[PDB]
C-alpha cells in the first residue's frame, strides 16, 4: 500500500522462527541464541567448540540441507571479551533458504576450521586469519592470502590504522622496492559525521 | 650554422620518427583501466592503425602502460618488468590509481602512485580515462619523443 | 585587478605572493605562475545596483533552477544597500 | 522485477568448459529476451524513492 | 561492448564507473531517445552472437 | 585466571617449539642467501634471526608464544617456497631508514616527537 | 551501407546471414543528439495533504530482531519442520527446450 | 632564517629537511646517489641538466611531488648558472669528465665551470657551497686532470672563501668507472698492469658513503671552509685489488707487466674516439697514480659516516660481470685482497 | 505542461530475435565425394 | 555498372580538395580524403565538415 | 523454466546418409571452411574505426571530464565556500579553506582538487547547491609531470573560464533531469 515502505511478509518470519526452535532443541549443547530479524533472516549464535557439529548438522540433515557455504567472515567489535564475531552464511538449494551461524573468538582462542565440511572454508578462513588474526585448528594450509609478503599485523582489525604503518617506494641506492614508515603528503581528514540527536527510538539503550 | 649540425638534426629526426612510429606496449594491465586499454585496442580506436601493437615480453616492449592499481604485493613485479625492458623505454601512467593512488590513496596496501616505483614519462587522468583519453596520451607520448634530441645533444657534448 | 610584487611576481585574487627570499619561486623559474585575470571583487564593483520597489526582494541569481537557492533581502536601511548572500547582487528600495 | 520478467535458464550436462561456454552464450540470448521485455514494459513514474 | 559503453555514458556520464544505481532507486532519469537506441542495439545483437 | 591452551600446556613445551623453529630458520638461512642473490653473508642472516628471536624473547604467555611460533613457521615456509623476494627478505634490515637516536638531545634537536 | 551490390552479395553468401538487414554500424536510425526538453513526473508523496511523514517512514519501522531462545535472558511432540516448503522442480521450457 | 626553510617532519619522503640544494653534476654517477639521499631526507633539490630529459628521467622518482626542479643549463651561460643557483642555500658541484671533448677540456670542466658556479653562488648569496675535487689533487701531478682539479680548488677557494672542498678517492659503486672498468679488462687477453700492479696503493670509497658525507656536509655547522678526504677503510695494492676483482668476478686472472709509456699510448689510442672512451691516457695515469695518506685532513669519521668496506659492498657490482656458472656465489667464496699499512 | 520522459511508443516495440540462427548452408556429402572422386579420376587419366 | 560509380566517387574525392597540392596536404596530414559539406571555420583556422 | 544447451534429445541413430555426411564433415573440414567464409565476410565489410584525432567518439551532455569552477552571468564566482563538495568527495580529493572577502562575502581562498586522487564521480557537481563545481567534458588534458595534474583554485577557475561555452550549454541541455 505504502509505495516508499518495503513490503513485509510474516510467513517467512514464522517458518524461520519454527526452524530456529527446531535447531535450538536439536542442538542444546552449543546453541546460545536464536533470533529472526525484521528482514526475515535467521541467525543462530553458538559456542565456539560447536562449530563443527553445527555446520555438519546443517549441511547433512535432511530437513536442513544447507549444502552451500555462502561466505565466512569476521567482525571486529573491540569492546567485548571475545572481539571477533565469526559469521558463516549458508545457502540451502533444496529448500531455497539462507541461514547465518555466528560464533566468537578473541586473539588467543582459535576455533575449529570447517574445511572438512566445506572446501571454500579453506580460502575463507585463510582470509579471516590474514585480516583479523583468528587462528583455525586443523587447517591444511593456513597462511596469508591478501596482505603483502612479510606484512606485520592484521589490517581489518579496528585498532589497525587505515593507512597502515609502512609504505613501499623504489630506492636507487639499493636498487630495490623498500618499506618506510608512513608519511602522507596530505593526512586523511577524519570527519565527525554523527548527529547528536537520536535517530531510532526502537534501539534506545538503557542508561548506564 | 655549420653543415654537420643540420645533418645531425635530420638524422635525429629520422631516428625519432622511427621510434615514435613503432612503439609496442607490454601486454600488462591491472584493473578497470586495463579493460579500457583493451577498449582502445578495440576496432573503434585502432592503436594498431596508430602503429601500437602489444608484445607480451618486456624485451620486445617499448612503452609500459601502467593501467590500474599498484599494490604493495605488485610493486616489486612492476619494477622488475620495468627494468627488464631495453634501454629506450617509456612509461605512461593510466588512471587515478596509477597516477596518485586514486580511490585507495589512504590504503595500507596501495602504492600512492606508480611514480614512486617507476619513472613515469606521461600521466593520463581519469577513472577510467576513456579510450579517447588514452589515445590522446599515446599521441602526446609520440609528440614528446619526437621532441627529444639525443644526437644533437651528443654533438653538442 | 592583477598586481605585481616588488619581486616581479603577480598577486592572485586571494592576495598571496611569495617573498623575495622565499625559495619556492624556483618552482616558477623557467615556467609560469598563472593567475585568473578576472577578479570577482572588482567584477562586482562594476555591477550596477538593482533598483526595486518592494520592501522585501527575492533573489535566485537568475536562470531559475540554474541559479542559487532563492533568498529574501530586507531593504530597510537607507544608508546601505541589500546584498544577496549568494550572488552578491545589490538591491535598493525606492524612496522617491 | 525479475519475478515479473520471463526468461529461461541455460543448464549444462557435462560440467566442462564447452558446457559453461554454451550456458554463457544462451544466457546472453536470455538477457536479450529480458531486455526486450523490459523495453516493452518500462512503466512511467519517478526515479528516486519519494523520501528526502 | 563499446556501443554499450556509449549507452552507459549517456545514462551516467562515465563509460564504465557509472555509480548510477543508488540505494532508493537510480541517480537520474533516462534521457530521451536512449530507449529507442537500446532497441536499435538489441534488434541487431543476436546476429553477432550467431557469428561467434 | 584459567585459560584454554593452543598447543602447549606450559612454557617449556612452547620453548621446545621455539627451539625447533630456530633450528629450522638457522638451517634455512644459508639456502636463502645462496638462492636469492643477497648482499648479506650467512652470519648477517643468522644474526638477524637471533635479533628477531631476542626481540620476541620477553613473552611468557604460552598462547602468545605458540602464535608467535605459528607466525614464524609461516614466514619460514614463505621463505622455503620462494614467495618472499630479495626485497621482502631485505626489509628486515632497514638499510634505507635513518634510525632515530635514543638520546634526549637528539630527540630535542630533531622535532617535537618524544 | 555504402557497399556495392556485388560485395553485398558476396558477404551475404560467405556469412550465410542477411547482414544488410542488421547492420552493426549506426547510420541514421538512432535518435537525434539534441532532444526536446522533458518533464519528469513527481512521486506519490508530492501532495499537500494526507502526507504526514510519520505514516510513510519505513526507516523507523525497523525493530531489533526477535529473540527466539536466549541463554541469558531466558536462562533455559510437535512436527518436524523445515525452513521453507521444498523447492518445486523447474519446468522445461516450452519456447526452446533444446539447442 | 626564513619561515619556509625551517625543517619539519620525521625525516621521511614527505618531510622537510630545510635544505635547498642545487646539484650540478646530478646526472652522473655520484649525482644520482646524492640526489637520492637529498630526496630521501626530503629536500628542495634543483637539478640543472644539459643532456636529454630521457637521460635525466631516472632522477624523477628520487623525491616527493614538487621537491625536485629540473631545469636546462649551459656551461657557457652565466645567466643560466645564476638562474639555477638563485633560490638555494646549498650549491653542490660534481661537474666532471674522465676525458676531453672538442667543446670542453679538462681545464674548462675542472676550473672554469666551478669558478663560474661559485661566483654566481656568492653573488646570489648562498651560505653553503660544496665542491667535489679528487684526492691527491695537490699540484704538479703527472696527469692533466689532477693538476686542473688542483688549480680549480685554488680558484674555487679564491672566489668562495668558505667552500667545503671534498676530496674522495676512486669511488666504487654499481655504475662506477672503476670496478666495472677492471672487470671490463676481462674482454681482452690479459690485464696490463704497470710494474705488474705493484708500487701503487689504492683505497676506494663507497658511493653511498660519499653521498652521506656530502649530505652531512650540507647539515654540518662546523664543516664550513674545510677540506675533507673521503677514503675507504683499507689500502690495497693495485695488483691485489685487480686480483680480488677478478676473483669475485670468477672469470680468470692473467696479469701482464706492461711499461707505462706504451700503456699511455694505447690508452690515448682508445681515448681517440667520438663516443665515451673505454680508457684514456689521463685515465691510465689516474689508475697508476698511488693514493696519498690522509693524515691531517678530516674524513668520513669526522663528518659522520662509517666507511663501508669494499669486501662488504663488492658483490652488488661484480655479480653483473660473472657468468652463469658462478652466478650463485657468496661473499666468502672469494679471498679478500691483502691490505697494506703504507 | 505535459509529463514527458523516456517511455516506449504506444504501439510497443518491434520483435527482437534472440534464438540461435545458424545459416544451415552446404551441399550433401554424396555430391562432395562424387566431385572429389571425379577430380581424382580425371587427374589420374 | 557500380564499379564505375565507385570509380567516379574516387575521382571526385581526388579532385575535390582544390588541387594536387591540397589533396596531398589533406591526405598526408589527415590520412583521409573524404569530402563533405563545410560546416564551419574558426578564428584559429580549424575547418569542420 | 530452464533449457539444455548441450543435452541432445534421444539419438539420431545410424544411417548411411548420416554417416556419409559426418565423414564429409570430418574429412573436408566443413565447419573450418564456413568459419573461413565468415571471416571473409568481415574482410569485405566496412571497418568501425574512427579517424582520431580528426574524428572524435560520440559523447553525451552528462559526461564527467575535467573539473571546472563556474561563475554567475555577472562574472562573480558561484562558489560560496560551503565545503559540501569536500564533505561528499569519496576520495577526499578536495581541500578547501576560506575566509570573509574584502566585501564580506564567503569565498574560497583555497579550493584544491587532487585530480590524481579524483575518481571522476560527479558527487561534487551533484552536491553543489549553486552549480559552482562541474565536470566539463574535457578529457584531453594528459600531462607529462605528476605535479601539474594537482589543480588549485586559480587553475580550476581558469578552466571554468575556458570551458564556459559548452559547460553552460550542457547544463542547459541536461539540468532538467537533475
Ligand atoms: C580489383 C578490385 C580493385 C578495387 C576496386 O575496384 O574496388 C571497387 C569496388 C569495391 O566496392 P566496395 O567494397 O563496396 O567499396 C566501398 C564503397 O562502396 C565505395 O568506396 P568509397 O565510395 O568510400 O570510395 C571509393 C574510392 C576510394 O578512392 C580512393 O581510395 C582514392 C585514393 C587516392 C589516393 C591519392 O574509389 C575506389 O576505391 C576506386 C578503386 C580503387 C582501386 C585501387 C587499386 C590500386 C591501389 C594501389 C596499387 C599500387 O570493387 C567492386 O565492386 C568489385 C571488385 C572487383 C572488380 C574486378
Ligand atoms: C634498415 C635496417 C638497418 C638500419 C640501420 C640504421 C640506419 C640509420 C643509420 C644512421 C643513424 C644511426 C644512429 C643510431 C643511434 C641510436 C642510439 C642513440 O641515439 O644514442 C644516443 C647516444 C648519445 O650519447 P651521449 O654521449 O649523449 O651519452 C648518453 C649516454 N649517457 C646518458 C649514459 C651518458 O649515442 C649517439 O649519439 C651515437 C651516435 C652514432 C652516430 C653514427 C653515425
Ligand atoms: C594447397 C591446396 C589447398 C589446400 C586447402 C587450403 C584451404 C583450406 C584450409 C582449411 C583450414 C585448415 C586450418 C588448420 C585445420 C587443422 C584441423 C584439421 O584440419 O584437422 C584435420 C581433421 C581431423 O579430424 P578430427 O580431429 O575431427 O577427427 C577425430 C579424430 N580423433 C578422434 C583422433 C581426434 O581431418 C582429417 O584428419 C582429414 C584429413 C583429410 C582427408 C582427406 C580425404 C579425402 C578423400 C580420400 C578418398 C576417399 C574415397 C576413397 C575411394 C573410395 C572408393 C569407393
Ligand atoms: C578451400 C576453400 C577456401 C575458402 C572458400 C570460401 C569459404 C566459404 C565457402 C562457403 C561456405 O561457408 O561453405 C560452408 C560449407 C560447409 O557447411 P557445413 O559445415 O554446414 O556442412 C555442410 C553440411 N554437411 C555436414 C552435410 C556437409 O562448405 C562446403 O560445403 C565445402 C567445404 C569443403 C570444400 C573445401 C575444403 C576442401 C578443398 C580442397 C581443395 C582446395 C580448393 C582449391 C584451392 C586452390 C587455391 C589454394
Ligand atoms: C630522412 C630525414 C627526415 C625524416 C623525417 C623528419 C620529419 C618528420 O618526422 O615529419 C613528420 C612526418 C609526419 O609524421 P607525423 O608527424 O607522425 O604525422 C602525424 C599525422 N597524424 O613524417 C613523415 O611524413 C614520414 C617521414 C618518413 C621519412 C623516411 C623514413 C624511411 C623510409
Ligand atoms: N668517478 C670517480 O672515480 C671519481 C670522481 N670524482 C669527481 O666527482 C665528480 C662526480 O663524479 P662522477 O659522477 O663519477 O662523474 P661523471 O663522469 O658521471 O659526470 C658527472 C657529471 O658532470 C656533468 N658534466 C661533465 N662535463 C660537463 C660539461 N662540460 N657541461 C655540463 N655538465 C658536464 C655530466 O652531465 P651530463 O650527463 O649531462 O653529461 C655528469 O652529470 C666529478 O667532478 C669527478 O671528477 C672524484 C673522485 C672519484
Ligand atoms: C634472512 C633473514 C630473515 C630473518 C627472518 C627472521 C624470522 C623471525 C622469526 C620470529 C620467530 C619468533 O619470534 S617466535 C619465538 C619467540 N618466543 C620466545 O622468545 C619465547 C620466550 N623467550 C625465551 O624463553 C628466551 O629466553 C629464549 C632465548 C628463546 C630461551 O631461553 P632459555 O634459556 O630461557
Ligand atoms: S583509476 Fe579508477 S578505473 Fe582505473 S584502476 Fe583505479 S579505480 Fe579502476
Ligand atoms: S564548489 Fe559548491 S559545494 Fe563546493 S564549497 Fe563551493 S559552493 Fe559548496
Ligand atoms: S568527481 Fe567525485 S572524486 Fe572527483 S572531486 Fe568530485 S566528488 Fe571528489
Ligand atoms: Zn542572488
Amino acid at each position: 500500500k505504502r509505495p516508499t515502505v518495503r513490503p513485509r511478509s510474516d510467513v517467512t518470519h514464522k517458518q524461520l522462527s519454527a526452524f530456529g526452535e527446531y535447531v535450538a532443541e536439536i542442538l542444546p549443547k552449543y546453541v546460545q541464541q536464536v533470533q529472526v530479524s525484521c528482514l526475515d533472516e535467521l541467525e543462530i549464535c553458538i559456542h565456539p567448540d560447536g562449530v563443527i557439529p553445527t555446520l555438519t548438522f546443517l549441511r547433512d540433515h535432511t530437513n536442513a540441507q544447507f549444502k552451500s557455504l555462502a561466505d565466512l567472515t569476521a567482525v571486529d567489535v573491540p569492546t567485548r571479551q571475545n572481539r571477533f564475531e565469526i559469521v558463516y552464511n549458508l545457502l540451502s538449494l533444496r529448500f531455497n533458504s539462507r541461514i547465518r551461524v555466528k560464533t566468537y573468538a578473541d586473539e588467543l582462542t582459535p576455533i575449529d576450521s570447517i574445511v572438512s565440511v566445506h572446501i571454500a572454508a579453506n580460502w575463507y578462513e585463510r582470509e579471516v586469519w590474514d585480516m583479523f588474526g583468528v587462528f583455525f585448528f586443523n587447517h591444511p594450509d593456513l597462511r596469508r592470502i591478501l596482505t603483502d609478503y612479510g606484512f606485520e599485523g592484521h589490517p581489518f582489525r579496528k585498532d589497525f590504522p587505515l593507512t597502515g604503518y609502512v609504505e613501499l617506494r623504489y630506492d636507487d641506492e639499493v636498487k630495490r622496492v623498500v618499506a618506510e614508515p608512513v608519511e602522507l603528503a596530505q593526512e586523511f581528514r577524519k570527519f565527525d559525521l554523527n548527529s547528536p540527536w537520536e535517530a531510532f527510538p526502537a534501539y534506545r539503550q538503557p542508561p548506564e | 650554422r655549420s653543415r654537420a649540425e643540420y645533418v645531425v638534426t635530420k638524422l635525429d629526426d629520422l631516428i625519432n620518427w622511427a621510434r615514435r612510429s613503432s612503439l609496442w606496449p607490454m601486454t600488462f594491465g591491472l584493473a578497470c583501466c586495463a579493460v579500457e586499454m583493451m577498449h582502445m585496442a578495440a576496432p573503434r580506436y585502432d592503436m594498431d592503425r596508430f602503429g601500437v601493437v602489444f608484445r607480451a615480453s618486456p624485451r620486445q616492449a617499448d612503452v609500459m602502460i601502467v593501467a590500474g592499481t599498484l599494490t604493495n604485493k605488485m610493486a616489486p613485479a612492476l619494477r622488475k618488468v620495468y627494468d627488464q625492458m631495453p634501454e629506450p623505454r617509456y612509461v605512461v601512467s593510466m588512471g587515478s590509481c596509477a597516477n596518485g593512488g586514486g580511490y585507495y590513496h589512504y590504503s595500507y596496501s596501495v602504492v600512492r602512485g606508480c611514480d614512486r616505483i617507476v619513472p613515469v614519462d606521461i600521466y593520463v587522468p581519469g577513472c577510467p580515462p576513456t579510450a579517447e583519453a588514452l589515445l590522446y596520451g599515446i599521441l602526446q607520448l609520440q609528440r614528446k619523443i619526437k621532441r627529444e634530441q639525443k644526437l644533437k645533444i651528443w654533438y653538442r657534448r | 585587478g592583477v598586481q605585481v610584487s616588488p619581486s616581479g611576481e603577480k598577486i592572485t585574487h586571494t592576495g598571496q605572493v611569495y617573498d623575495e627570499k622565499d625559495y619556492r619561486r624556483v618552482r616558477f623559474v623557467d615556467r609560469q605562475k598563472e593567475v585568473n585575470e578576472n577578479f570577482a571583487i572588482d567584477l562586482i564593483a562594476q555591477q550596477p545596483v538593482n533598483e526595486v520597489e518592494h520592501r522585501i526582494i527575492a533573489c535566485d541569481g537568475g536562470g531559475g533552477a540554474l541559479g542559487h537557492p532563492k533568498v529574501y533581502i530586507n531593504l530597510d536601511k537607507e544608508t546601505k544597500t541589500g546584498t544577496c548572500g549568494y550572488c552578491g547582487l545589490q538591491f535598493k528600495q525606492h524612496h522617491h | 522485477v525479475y519475478d515479473q520478467v520471463e526468461f529461461d535458464v541455460p543448464i549444462g550436462s557435462r560440467g566442462d568448459c564447452y558446457d559453461r561456454y554454451l550456458c554463457r552464450v544462451e544466457e546472453m540470448r536470455q538477457s536479450l529476451r529480458i531486455i526486450e521485455q523490459c523495453l516493452n514494459k518500462m512503466p512511467p513514474g519517478e526515479i528516486k524513492v519519494d523520501d528526502a | 561492448r563499446e556501443k554499450m559503453f556509449e549507452f552507459y555514458e549517456r545514462v551516467s556520464g562515465a563509460r564504465m564507473h557509472a555509480a548510477y544505481i543508488r540505494p532508493g532507486g537510480v541517480h537520474q532519469d533516462l534521457p530521451l531517445g536512449l530507449l529507442d537506441d537500446i532497441y536499435e542495439f538489441s534488434k541487431n545483437f543476436s546476429l553477432r552472437i550467431d557469428e561467434v | 585466571t584459567s585459560v584454554k591452551p593452543i598447543f602447549s600446556r606450559d612454557l617449556n613445551e612452547a620453548k621446545r617449539r621455539v627451539r625447533e623453529l630456530y633450528r629450522a630458520w638457522y638451517r634455512e638461512v644459508p639456502n636463502t642467501v645462496h638462492l636469492m642473490q643477497l648482499d648479506i653473508t650467512v652470519k648477517q642472516g643468522r644474526d638477524k634471526v637471533r635479533e628477531m628471536f631476542m626481540k620476541n624473547a620477553h613473552v611468557t604467555d604460552p598462547r602468545v608464544v605458540d602464535l608467535l611460533v605459528i607466525k614464524g613457521k609461516m614466514e619460514l615456509q614463505e621463505t622455503i617456497k620462494v614467495w618472499k623476494q630479495r626485497t621482502h627478505v631485505m626489509r628486515f634490515f632497514h638499510e634505507t631508514e635513518t634510525p632515530r637516536p635514543k638520546d634526549f638531545l637528539s630527540k630535542f634537536y630533531m622535532g617535537h616527537d618524544p | 551501407a555504402s557497399a556495392t551490390r556485388v560485395i553485398q552479395k558476396l558477404r551475404n553468401w560467405a556469412s550465410g546471414q542477411d547482414l544488410q538487414a542488421k547492420l552493426q554500424l549506426r547510420y541514421q536510425e538512432i535518435a537525434k543528439r539534441t532532444q526536446p526538453p522533458p518533464k519528469l513526473p513527481v512521486g506519490p508523496s508530492h501532495k499537500l495533504s494526507n502526507n504526514y511523514y510519520c505514516t510513510r517512514d519505513g526507516r523507523r519501522e525497523v525493530v531489533p530482531p526477535s529473540i527466539i531462545m536466549s541463554s541469558q535472558k531466558a536462562l533455559v511432540e510437535k512436527k518436524a519442520v523445515t525452513p521453507a516448503p521444498p523447492m518445486k522442480r523447474w519446468e522445461l521450457s516450452k519456447d526452446q527446450p533444446y539447442l | 632564517l626564513h619561515h619556509a626553510v625551517i625543517p619539519h617532519g620525521k625525516g621521511g619522503r614527505s618531510s622537510v629537511s630545510g635544505v635547498v640544494a642545487t646539484v650540478f653534476g646530478a646526472t652522473g654517477f655520484l649525482g644520482r646517489y646524492v640526489v637520492n639521499h637529498l630526496g630521501r631526507m626530503g629536500s628542495q633539490v634543483i637539478i640543472p641538466y644539459r643532456c636529454d630529459v630521457y637521460d635525466i628521467m631516472h632522477l624523477r622518482l628520487m623525491g616527493d611531488l614538487g621537491q625536485l626542479t629540473f631545469l636546462e643549463w649551459d656551461a657557457r651561460d652565466k645567466d643560466s648558472i645564476r638562474k639555477a643557483v638563485q633560490h638555494s642555500n646549498v650549491v653542490i658541484n660534481l661537474i666532471g669528465r674522465e676525458w676531453e671533448t672538442r667543446n670542453f677540456d679538462f681545464e674548462d670542466v675542472f676550473v672554469n665551470i666551478p669558478r663560474a658556479i661559485a661566483q654566481a653562488s656568492k653573488e646570489a648569496g648562498v651560505e653553503r657551497f660544496i665542491h667535489v675535487s679528487h684526492l691527491n689533487a695537490s699540484m704538479k701531478s703527472s696527469s692533466k686532470s689532477l693538476r686542473s682539479k688542483a688549480v680549480g680548488e685554488k680558484e674555487v677557494r679564491s672566489v668562495f672563501p668558505e667552500a667545503i672542498i671534498i676530496r674522495p678517492s676512486d669511488i666504487f659503486g654499481r655504475e662506477d668507472r672503476f670496478l666495472n672498468h677492471f672487470a671490463n679488462y676481462r674482454w681482452f687477453l690479459a690485464v696490463p698492469l704497470v710494474s705488474l700492479g705493484f708500487k701503487t696503493v689504492k683505497q676506494p670509497v663507497y658511493v653511498a658513503d660519499v653521498s652521506k658525507g656530502i649530505v652531512n656536509a650540507t647539515k654540518d655547522p662546523d664543516a664550513v671552509g674545510k677540506t675533507f678526504a673521503f677514503t675507504g677503510p683499507n689500502r690495497y695494492l693495485l695488483f691485489h685489488l685487480v686480483k680480488y676483482i677478478f676473483g669475485m668476478t670468477h672469470r680468470t686472472f692473467i696479469p701482464y707487466p706492461l711499461p707505462l709509456f706504451v700503456y699511455s699510448w694505447i690508452g690515448k689510442l682508445f681515448g681517440l674516439s667520438p663516443f665515451e672512451p673505454w680508457t684514456t691516457k689521463d685515465k691510465v695515469e689516474r689508475i697508476h697514480i698511488s693514493d696519498v695518506m690522509p693524515t691531517d685532513l678530516p674524513g668520513l669519521e669526522d663528518l659522520g659516516v662509517q666507511p663501508t668496506p669494499l669486501e662488504l659492498k663488492s658483490i652488488e657490482v661484480l655479480r653483473r660481470h660473472r657468468t652463469y656458472r658462478w652466478l650463485s656465489s657468496e661473499i666468502e667464496e672469494t679471498k679478500p685482497a691483502k691490505t697494506v699499512n703504507y | 505542461s505535459k509529463v514527458k520522459q523516456d517511455m516506449p511508443p504506444p504501439g510497443g516495440y518491434g520483435p527482437i530475435d534472440y534464438k540461435r540462427n545458424l545459416p544451415r548452408r552446404g551441399l550433401s556429402g554424396y555430391s562432395m565425394f562424387a566431385v572429389g572422386i571425379g577430380a581424382l579420376i580425371f587427374g589420374y587419366w | 555498372m557500380e564499379l564505375v560509380e565507385v570509380l567516379k566517387r574516387g575521382v571526385q574525392q581526388v579532385t575535390g580538395h582544390g588541387g594536387l597540392r591540397g589533396l596531398l596536404r589533406v591526405f598526408f596530414r589527415a590520412n583521409d580524403i573524404r569530402i563533405g559539406t563545410l560546416v564551419g571555420e574558426d578564428k584559429y583556422g580549424n575547418k569542420y565538415y | 523454466t530452464y533449457k539444455y544447451v548441450n543435452k541432445k534429445e534421444q539419438e539420431s541413430e545410424v544411417d548411411m546418409k548420416s554417416a556419409t555426411d559426418n565423414a564429409a564433415r570430418i574429412l573436408m573440414w566443413t565447419e573450418l571452411i564456413r568459419g573461413l567464409g565468415m571471416t571473409l565476410s568481415y574482410l569485405f565489410r566496412e571497418p568501425a574505426t574512427i579517424n582520431y584525432p580528426f574524428e572524435k567518439g560520440p559523447l553525451s551532455p552528462r559526461f564527467r571530464g575535467e573539473h571546472a569552477l563556474r561563475r554567475y552571468p555577472s562574472g562573480e564566482e558561484r562558489c560560496i565556500a560551503c565545503k559540501l563538495c569536500e564533505a561528499i568527495c569519496p576520495a577526499q580529493a578536495i581541500t578547501i579553506e576560506a575566509e570573509p572577502r574584502a566585501d564580506g562575502s564567503r569565498r574560497t581562498t583555497r579550493y584544491d582538487i587532487d585530480m590524481t586522487k579524483c575518481i571522476y564521480c560527479g558527487f561534487c557537481q551533484e552536491a553543489c547547491p549553486v552549480d559552482a563545481i562541474v565536470e566539463g567534458p574535457n578529457f584531453e588534458f594528459s600531462t607529462e609531470t605528476h605535479e601539474e595534474l594537482l589543480y588549485n583554485k586559480e587553475k580550476l577557475l581558469n578552466n571554468g573560464d575556458k570551458w564556459e561555452a559548452e559547460i553552460a550549454a550542457n547544463i542547459q541541455a541536461d539540468y532538467l533531469y537533475r
